RNA sequence: AAACUCCAGUUGACACAAAAUAGACUACGAAAGUGGCUUUAACAUAUCUGAACACACAAUAGCUAAGACCCAAACUGGGAUUAGAUACCCCACUAUGCUUAGCCCUAAACCUCAACAGUUAAAUCAACAAAACUGCUCGCCAGAACACUACGAGCCACAGCUUAAAACUCAAA
């Protein structure tokens, strides 16, 4: 996380973009003057924008530091921002029991309701010859149970040199759930 | 004094509950523990800062601060040769206390004797 | 090694031995009466009693040596003390009777001075502390600072940015920019210093 | 909060040696046992572990007494041996 | 006179002073060193604020805010502004076992200012709150 | 990281919560339990033993009803970790811990050592543990597992407690 408060007396940068208090751009300056500046001023040091190659540094008081932050935690409660999307990982059997296996997928159905993104890798069995057909039947089996909620994002994919497959399900997009129930109505009018 | 040990632990003819549970028998070994080693503090950690102070405001010229750097460079080399007496004098001699070894010896010739001969 | 643990080091130093004996004091004394017992194994044929040795100079020597040319190292080493000699003249000829001054014209004199201003006060060394290595800045002993000294000018001389120009010439060249604190082998210094300077919160890891 | 400020826990320092009026200051806490207890205070010891390290500290006590009393009586004999040779 | 390391009792008539004030005069450094941070706030005897600094306000943040060096640079701060108005004589009241007690407190000296006690008032209920359960590492 | 930002520090006012140090003491009580202060009442029995059920008690958790609420905290929610993490780590908060009135009747309720009387000599004694024994009495035990189970019965207990088997199985435990 990156925080709004005082980045103190020590700066990182040598030649650092100043600001006034006030918005006046100061310019390019020295982090030696800068102290000079603060201590003068009695003002605290804040990070407004670190992408431009000249690092942008502000001057600001302690209540000003404070309506800032105030300002930034009220526009993400108005509009919270999205997180990242976390990616699941399962490692199943082509033996796997049934009972083990409808374990994994009620896990599975938690993930895509999360909004997760679950990589499935379907591995041969201990002592157990299979076809990468079988393998892969695995997968509409899991997804079976998930008819208008989930779907591949990465479609099964022999890897780790053709010992095991490997899918990527996802959370159909809410175009694609309103398709779906568009289908599916249409079917219960022809039926 | 040490403390007393009448009536502390559970035995017969002992009627309260027992006040201690020791989970070794309370009988002296003939032998101490070893000295462990310990961790010394650091030396000349603050010339080490001074001289890193004017470093930060002369731009680690070390033309600027020659003061600074010479007493961090003598402050090693005397913590560097008082390192080397320490061990001399305070490892061999054994001053004050008896060292583990040497207290183990004593002890091999008075055995805590916990039976009857 | 070939010499059993009886044998000891000898001592190239003429002045040494012609010290008068009204000099030498009770514990001097016993050295040279004990040194007349033991064994000394034969002066080996880099250094000698010469008035022009210099140890500094035969250790750089060394240093560049590669697959036991000596023969070139040392004639790598002379051409670059000749290098900045002529430099050196070159410079005092052409400066005003007050500049003249201050230009040194003596190459040993460049030398130790260069290396001198090269030699790193503090380093990083790694103490485990908790199951974790942190590189800990920690004062330097005397033979590290001038080997680093010496393994950076010449690291910085066999780089691959110097395109087709003779090692005296490199060498004479990063010589006289240390000599004046300049250079890239002044910068590895001040980077070693202000990477020492950034963990500096890690100084009390150390125990000496 | 109720009682007077500046006379608990207060060293005044002599002749600006702050290192040395802090030194008396955690001993005079550690003495009175007041540095171990703000410690075991940070996290709740259950009661029945509280009773078994007061047995294992009350042990260790008597241990730690009576094997010191025996070093201080057999130290005398740490003098050089009388009849070398024999 | 042998030197007493008591304080002086107010309504006591002592000759000890520093620079004209008594000990009842003297500000006080309140310094509060807890286990992931420093906060350093210097009043006057009659519990005006004069200047305040902690680790966080100087710029650390995370687990670098509970660190000696981070406790100096606070005491720095702090004696820094309050040299600006005045004082040169503190009276130190530390509590809690924080790694910042100590380093605080050079910091302090640092900036300019002359400890002349020390007090602990780390808070030890006698019976109080239940703290929070034991961790299992 | 999340969380808070009517947040934090000093100062003042301020508990239906909990009781540093003393305690290196070893006391009180039938046991469970009992360690801030004061006062009132108050700790059975002039032989011993004597109960799953009689009679009276019995930590913590829990139930019912009405209150209090600092702090802690099952559950739950959020953060993180992980192949997964229904955990361990961080945050928040509830039942609950407190009071009152009733229940419930359990514990590694173990000092795993029954009460009373007596002994230190003989053979001292498998091992370990906390030396070995005598008299007397009550309680209890008889391969392992099934089994703190089934059934019956009792109980303010209704997913409970107490009492408590057998068949099949093994040659060990
Ligand atoms: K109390
Ligand atoms: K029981
Ligand atoms: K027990
Ligand atoms: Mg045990
Ligand atoms: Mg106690
Ligand atoms: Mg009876
Ligand atoms: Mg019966
Ligand atoms: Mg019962
Ligand atoms: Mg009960
Ligand atoms: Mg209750
Ligand atoms: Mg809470
Ligand atoms: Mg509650
Ligand atoms: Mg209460
Ligand atoms: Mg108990
Ligand atoms: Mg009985
Ligand atoms: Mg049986
Ligand atoms: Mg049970
Ligand atoms: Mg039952
Ligand atoms: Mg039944």
């Amino acid at each position: 996380k990156t925080a709004f408060s005082n980045v103190g007396r020590k700066i990182s940068q040598r030649v650092i973009h100043l600001f006034d208090e006030k918005g006046n751009d100061l310019g390019n300056m020295h982090r030696a003057n800068v102290i000079r500046l603060m201590d003068e001023r009695d003002l605290r040091l804040v990070q407004r924008n670190t992408s431009t190659e000249p690092a942008e540094y502000q001057l600001m008081t302690g209540l000003q530091i404070l309506q800032e932050r105030q300002r930034l935690r009220e526009m993400e409660k108005a509009n919270p921002k999205t997180g990242p999307t976390l990616r699941k990982e399962l490692i199943l059997s082509s033996n796997i029991g049934q009972h083990d296996l409808d374990t994994k997928t009620k896990q599975i159905q938690q993930w895509i309701k999360k909004k997760h993104l679950v990589q499935i890798t379907i591995k041969k069995g201990k002592n157990v010859d299979v076809s990468e057909n079988e393998m892969e039947e695995i997968f509409h089996q899991i997804l079976q149970t998930m008819p208008g909620i989930a779907t591949f994002s990465s479609r099964p994919q022999a890897v780790q040199g053709g010992k095991a497959l490997m899918c990527v399900l996802r959370a159909l997009s809410k175009n694609e759930e309103k398709a779906y129930k568009e289908t599916q109505e249409t079917q219960e009018r022809d039926t | 004094a040490t403390p007393s040990l009448r009536g502390r632990l559970a035995r017969f003819g002992n009627p309260r509950k027992p006040v201690l549970k020791p989970n070794k028998p309370l009988i002296l070994a003939n032998r101490v523990g070893e000295r462990r080693r310990e961790k010394g503090e650091a030396t000349c950690i603050t010339e080490m800062s001074v001289m890193m102070a004017c470093w930060k405001q002369n731009e680690f010229r070390d033309d600027a601060c020659r003061k600074e750097i010479q007493g961090f460079l003598d402050c090693a080399a005397r913590a560097q040769e008082a390192r080397k007496m320490r061990s001399i004098q305070e490892t061999l001699g054994e001053s004050g206390s008896l060292l583990p070894n040497k207290l183990n010896k004593l002890l091999q010739r008075f055995p805590n004797k916990p039976y009857l001969s | 090694s070939r010499y059993s643990p009886e044998f000891k080091d000898p001592l190239i130093d003429k002045e040494y031995y012609r010290k008068p004996v009204e000099e030498l004091t009770e514990e001097e004394k016993y050295v040279r009466e004990l040194k007349k017992t033991q064994l000394i194994k034969a002066a080996p044929a880099g250094k000698t009693s010469s008035v022009f040795e210099d140890p500094v100079i035969s250790k750089f020597t060394n240093m560049m040596m590669i697959g036991g040319n000596k023969v070139l190292a040392r004639s790598l080493m002379i051409q670059t003390l000749e290098a900045v000699k002529r430099k050196q003249f070159e410079k005092y000829h052409a400066a005003s009777a007050e500049e003249q001054a201050t230009i040194e014209r003596n190459p040993y004199t460049i030398f130790h001075q260069a290396l001198k201003n090269c030699e790193p006060m503090i380093g990083l060394v790694p103490i485990l502390k908790g199951g974790r290595f942190y590189q800990v800045p920690v004062p330097l002993p005397d033979r590290r600072r001038r080997f680093l000294a010496m393994k950076w000018m010449i690291t910085e001389c066999r780089d691959k940015k110097h395109q087709r120009t003779l090692m005296p010439e490199k060498l004479s060249h990063k010589l006289l920019e240390a000599f004046h604190n300049q250079g890239p082998v002044i910068k590895r210094k001040h980077d070693l210093h202000k990477m020492a300077e950034a963990n500096r919160a890690l100084a009390h890891y150390r125990w000496w | 909060a109720k009682h007077l400020k500046f006379i608990a826990r207060t060293v005044m320092v002599q002749e600006g040696n702050v290192e040395s009026a802090y030194r008396t200051l955690n001993r005079i806490l550690t003495m009175d046992g007041l540095i171990e207890d703000i410690k075991h205070r940070r996290y709740y010891e259950k009661p029945c572990r509280r009773r078994q390290r007061e047995s294992y500290e009350r042990c260790r006590r008597i241990y730690n007494m009576e094997m010191a009393r025996k070093i201080n009586f057999l130290m005398r004999k740490n003098r050089a041996d009388p009849w070398q040779g024999c | 006179t042998k030197f007493s390391i008591y304080p002086p009792i107010p309504g006591e008539e002592s000759s000890l002073r520093w620079a004209g004030k008594k000990f009842e005069e003297i500000p006080i450094a309140h310094i509060k060193a807890s286990h992931n941070n420093t906060q350093i706030q210097v009043v006057s005897a009659s519990n005006e604020p004069l200047a305040f600094a902690s680790c966080g306000t100087e710029g650390f943040r995370n687990a670098k805010k509970g660190t000696g060096i981070a406790a100096q640079t606070a005491g720095i701060a702090a004696a820094a502004r309050a040299k600006q108005k005045g004082v040169i004589h503190i009276r130190v009241v530390v509590k809690g076992l924080g790694p910042g007690r100590l380093s605080a407190m050079h910091g302090l000296i640092m900036g300019g200012l002359e400890v002349i006690s020390i007090t602990d008032n780390t808070p030890i209920p006698h019976x109080g709150c239940r703290p929070r359960k034991a961790r299992k590492l």
